[PDB]
RNA sequence: ACAGGUUUGGUCCUGGCCUUUCUAUUAAUUCUUAAUAAAAUUACACAUGCAAGUAUCCGCGCCCCGGUGAGAAUGCCCUCCAGAUCUUAAAGAUCAAAAGGAGCAGGUAUCAAGCACACCUAUAACGGUAGCUCAUAACGCCUUGCUCAACCACACCCCCACGGGAAACAGCAGUGAUAAAAAUUAAGCCAUGAACGAAAGUUUGACUAAGUUAUAUUAAUUAGAGUUGGUAAAUCUCGUGCCAGCCACCGCGGUCAUACGAUUAACCCAAAUUAAUAGAUCCACGGCGUAAAGAGUGUUUAAGAAAAAAAAUCACAAUAGAGUUAAAUUAUAACUAAGCUGUAAAAAGCCCUAGUUAAAAUAAAAUAACCCACGAAAGUGACUCUAAUAAUCCUGACACACGAUAGCUAGGACCCAAACUGGGAUUAGAUACCCCACUAUGCCUAGCCCUAAACCCAAAUAGUUACAUAACAAAACUAUUCGCCAGAGUACUACUCGCAACUGCCUAAAACUCAAAGGACUUGGCGGUGCUUCACAUCCACCUAGAGGAGCCUGUUCUAUAAUCGAUAAACCCCGAUAGACCUUACCAACCCUUGCCAAUUCAGCCUAUAUACCGCCAUCUUCAGCAAACCCUAAAAAGGAACAAUAGUAAGCACAAUCAUAGCACAUAAAAACGUUAGGUCAAGGUGUAGCUUAUGGGUUGGAAAGAAAUGGGCUACA
């Protein structure tokens, strides 16, 4: 019966479970190395503005925040 | 659901449709990369002869031969078609039989 | 769609996949001739010949036709017309750029924010506001000519061509390279159209007439292809033996194949026929308790829907505070006894233990509750007091505020419980279930996390009980809404977005694989489920006499032999044998015989292969009560079908029972014991279907076999 389904599932899940841990630090760096991307790609947004609306510098008291490496 | 609903997200439309083996065409060009051999799935059992080939589209498949003998060498050229085969897995192409370098499976007469 | 095949032992239900119809390329197999239409892989590169000229100068023409579909979500549709040209006694007409907007317009929201995308001043280029677009899809990304008496776009590329690469057939023919994709380097301006001409007229690879090609229709002169298990028209004999192979789906091949390969007959199409690949067609105005789908909860925005009634009260346990404690337990003393704890049984464990008598903190709240209240839901039931339970009450989010347990951060608390872990048992193992300790943790204060079988699997608000049974469950439905569902896996997954999370939450795909996956039911069978009732040589308890040990007999099994076969869980093993020295005899070894028992036969003869082709005879459930035609019933039937103060069953038959036999009764024993089950036993009793052998798998003569290292079944005789 329905059971039957969610067998499948809690099989899935376990097994999924156990992936995770084996492969965290694998994971782990992964992650970062994406939110290393994400701020970067975040700045060039920016950048492309001050170049698309002509300053040649960045605008005055602009440090450009890094909120996806946000920690602690 | 609702005619609002209905009104919102329009009518349905007939998704288009998947190209499968061939990528649309009905034959391909082939090039022979090894001839060799396949078993089939469970209630029935036999042993089919497959080549592996490269096709116009730069890509390689796996492709089936029918008919019982033939004469198959690397650096043939085949002509194949999208006939998927029933016995084996993912085998979805099958070799023209009679052009360029498969003849006609022969006659025992 | 007039539908059909396919899930299961079967039945519905849900739900994909496929068949059947029509068109187009390309391929394979065939191919006779005309006529007519159509002609096409390639914005890859192009040899050569041509595709604009006219005309008394000047002028006028010179991507106009013609080609292409590269680009662009391009655009369709509809306003409004600058300009160019034509006509003409100045206003008509044809194209129509730019610029606009009623409406319609590819996919994707995993592209959700874009980043100045607005306006105001008529001052006369400066000032002033702080706006505009966007979930009714902005801004992206991806694919793409089209809505077709035509329209849009390009013209070697750099969207645009100054300039730069570089030297352009996407004009007609042709050609390399590329691709499943193959027309003549052809003749004429004779008709039409175009350009010029005052005109005859000249040019025109536009076009006209041909040429090539089964690409499509038509006509006949032309016969071939595919099929033949089912869906779905149509089959005989061989060969092959899960091999060679076939199928679009279900499937076919494991020795007797209408599914393979080949014959033989047929079927159906037919100058075509099949195969392939693209289309046309194809979901849902259907659903959401159990099937895929009602979000964990409420309110509001945006957007909508609207006759009348629609705030009454806790039968009292919302929430948040602050204060309080009855039972129990624990520290810790006083006595007293050596044990105490703990299981199916124990062990370890503790004796700073146990019983009694005292006793704070912490934690948790018997009975009442057979009640059914309060909160939006989560949740809430010891006591008291304070504060207190939105809306004159329709729906509503990605917005807002909450949200069990567990978990995380910091600080307290610690009676008891307890993941983890360490002992102890159990066990083949026991990282578990049982035992014993002890920890994170449950507890408070503050902050997070935001998940549940967050389920009553049943959305909100008004209604009705009309119509009506798929099944099961909680009986069937309107109306208004929002939310959600397009086979199954893959997948509470990969990538994205956002979050005090960084083994997280949320949102949530595709490749690939399969022809299913699912829901409910029906009879069986099964159950270390529960309940009753039995077992009468029978499970237990009980009684007697034996087997297993010893010698021997005899049968298997193994080794040995040149040297039978069959049986071999219960249902083989002193078995076919109520019976092998030769014979029997089927076996091995040598020799020999070929119409070789008979009335006749290209005929005899075969203990050769099939017991999974069989008839015969039996075993077995079984000393079990059922089997089965003919009917009858069931808001449908796969199947079921009784109640005796009776509710849909009737029925001859075969079983049981009854009678027979064991020389009178009776009981006992004997016999009997269907339907089926075990593809149980036996082609060596005999007979046979299918296959094989025929100077031999046939028929004769002569010898030879049946030895024991053991291992075991049953007997016999003992042990006095
Ligand atoms: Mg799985
Ligand atoms: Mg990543
Ligand atoms: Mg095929
Ligand atoms: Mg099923
Ligand atoms: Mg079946
Ligand atoms: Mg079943
Ligand atoms: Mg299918
Ligand atoms: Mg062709
Ligand atoms: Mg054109
Ligand atoms: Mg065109
Ligand atoms: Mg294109
Ligand atoms: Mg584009
Ligand atoms: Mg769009
Ligand atoms: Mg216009
Ligand atoms: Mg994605
Ligand atoms: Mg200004
Ligand atoms: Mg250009
Ligand atoms: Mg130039
Ligand atoms: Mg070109
Ligand atoms: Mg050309
Ligand atoms: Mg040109
Ligand atoms: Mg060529
Ligand atoms: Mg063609
Ligand atoms: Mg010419
Ligand atoms: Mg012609
Ligand atoms: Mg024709
Ligand atoms: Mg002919
Ligand atoms: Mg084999
Ligand atoms: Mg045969
Ligand atoms: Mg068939
Ligand atoms: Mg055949
Ligand atoms: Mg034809
Ligand atoms: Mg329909
Ligand atoms: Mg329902
Ligand atoms: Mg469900
Ligand atoms: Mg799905
Ligand atoms: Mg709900
Ligand atoms: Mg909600
Ligand atoms: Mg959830
Ligand atoms: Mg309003
Ligand atoms: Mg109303
Ligand atoms: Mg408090
Ligand atoms: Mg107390
Ligand atoms: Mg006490
Ligand atoms: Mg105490
Ligand atoms: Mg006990
Ligand atoms: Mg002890
Ligand atoms: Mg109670
Ligand atoms: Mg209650
Ligand atoms: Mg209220
Ligand atoms: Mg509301
Ligand atoms: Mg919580
Ligand atoms: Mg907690
Ligand atoms: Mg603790
Ligand atoms: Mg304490
Ligand atoms: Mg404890
Ligand atoms: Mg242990
Ligand atoms: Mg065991
Ligand atoms: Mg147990
Ligand atoms: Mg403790
Ligand atoms: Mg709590
Ligand atoms: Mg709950
Ligand atoms: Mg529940
Ligand atoms: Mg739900
Ligand atoms: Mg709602
Ligand atoms: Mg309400
Ligand atoms: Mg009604
Ligand atoms: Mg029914
Ligand atoms: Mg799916
Ligand atoms: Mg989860
Ligand atoms: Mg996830
Ligand atoms: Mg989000
Ligand atoms: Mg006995
Ligand atoms: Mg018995
Ligand atoms: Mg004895
Ligand atoms: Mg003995
Ligand atoms: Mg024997
Ligand atoms: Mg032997
Ligand atoms: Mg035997
Ligand atoms: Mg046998
Ligand atoms: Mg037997
Ligand atoms: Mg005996
Ligand atoms: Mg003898
Ligand atoms: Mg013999
Ligand atoms: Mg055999
Ligand atoms: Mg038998
Ligand atoms: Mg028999
Ligand atoms: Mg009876
Ligand atoms: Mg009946
Ligand atoms: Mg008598
Ligand atoms: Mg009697
Ligand atoms: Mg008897
Ligand atoms: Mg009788
Ligand atoms: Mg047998
Ligand atoms: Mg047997
Ligand atoms: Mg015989
Ligand atoms: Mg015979
Ligand atoms: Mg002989
Ligand atoms: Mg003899
Ligand atoms: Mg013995
Ligand atoms: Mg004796």
């Amino acid at each position: 019966k329905n059971i039957l389904k969610i067998r499948r599932r809690k099989m899935n899940h376990h097994k999924y479970r156990k992936l995770v841990k084996r492969t965290r630090f694998l994971r782990r760096k992964v992650r970062e190395g994406r939110l290393r991307q994400k701020q970067v790609k975040f700045e060039r947004d920016l950048k492309r503005i001050w170049q698309k609306a002509g300053l040649k510098e960045a605008p005055a008291g602009w440090q450009t925040p890094k909120i996806y490496l946000k920690n602690q | 659901a609702t005619l609002n609903q209905m009104h919102r997200l329009g009518p349905p439309k007939h998704p288009p449709g998947k190209m499968g083996p061939t990528a649309g065409r009905p034959q391909l060009k082939g090039v022979v990369l090894r001839t060799f051999i396949r078993k089939p799935k469970k209630p029935n059992s036999a042993n089919r002869k497959c080549c592996r080939v490269r096709l116009s589209t730069g890509r390689e498949a796996v492709c089936f031969i029918p008919g019982e003998g033939h004469s198959l060498q690397e650096h043939h050229v085949v002509l194949v078609q999208g006939g998927r085969t029933q016995d084996l897995p993912g085998v979805k192409l099958t070799v023209v039989r009679g052009k360029y370098d498969c003849g006609h499976v022969q006659k025992k007469k």
